């Protein structure tokens, strides 16, 4: 889930 | 832009104790109920390693001795207990607004 | 399974340009942005920008807008960082990252000669 939430998309 | 200020700049901690590192953002890094603050660990000669994302999520592969808290402008990384291998420099990073920015780092030593 | 393999260290002359590479394996780069970071011992970590390899769209930090050019090639699964008009303050370690910003390359050292 770092893909989704380690940056703001 | 968002400025991130870490506290302390360095600290020496006894093996087995708790440690906290603080990161304060100059403006909020919240959006839609989430806080876009990451924590990284770096050892000399190596790339930064992601510990925590979106303030409180533990990255896969990272021990649960590490945890994150906070929202808005005020964040913390907690290490419980500290172990020998934790000697490193720790950075916060916000990814809520462009340009992404990093704190100045906190160097942890084990005494 | 995801590896970001960066190119070797470079010694560069003032005024010149250099192009660094970030070869990704175990991940299709069309699937996410690639980010570039700069690290100096005194000034710390800075985000240069990100590129979307699927469409070539780029976003830079203002301080890197006339220094860095990011490109990418999905076919070779490689991203590039070109640094122009090199000066002493460009000497640094440069990193690429993806999967949000969870996975980082090993870094490429750029040294600038006198």
């Amino acid at each position: 889930n770092a893909y989704n939430m380690s940056i703001r998309r | 832009d968002i400025v991130l200020t870490q506290s302390p700049a360095s600290l020496a901690v006894s093996l087995g104790q708790r440690a906290t590192i603080s990161c304060k953002a100059s403006q909020s890094v919240d959006h839609d109920g989430d806080s876009y603050m990451n924590w990284f660990q770096q050892k000399p000669g190596q790339s930064p390693k992601l510990l925590i994302y979106a303030a409180s999520n533990l990255e896969s592969g990272i021990p649960a001795r590490f945890s994150g808290s906070g929202s808005g402008t005020d964040f913390t990384l907690n290490i419980h207990p500290v172990e020998e291998e934790d000697a490193a420099t720790y950075y916060c990073q916000q990814t809520n607004e462009d340009p992404y920015t990093f704190g100045g780092g906190t160097k942890l030593e084990i005494k | 399974q995801v590896q970001l393999q960066q190119s070797g260290d470079e010694l560069v002359k003032p005024g010149a340009s250099v192009k660094l590479s970030c070869t990704v394996s175990g991940f299709n780069i069309k699937d996410d942005f690639i980010h570039w970071m700069k690290q100096r011992p005194e000034q710390g970590l800075e985000w240069i920008g990100r590129i979307d390899p699927a469409n070539g769209y780029t976003k830079y930090a203002p301080k890197f807008q006339d220094k860095a050019t990011m490109t990418a090639d999905t076919s070779s699964n490689t991203a590039y960082l070109q640094l122009s008009s090199l000066a002493s303050e460009d000497a640094a370690v440069y990193y690429c990252a993806t999967y949000g910003v969870a996975y980082w390359g090993q870094g490429t050292l750029v040294t600038v000669s006198a």
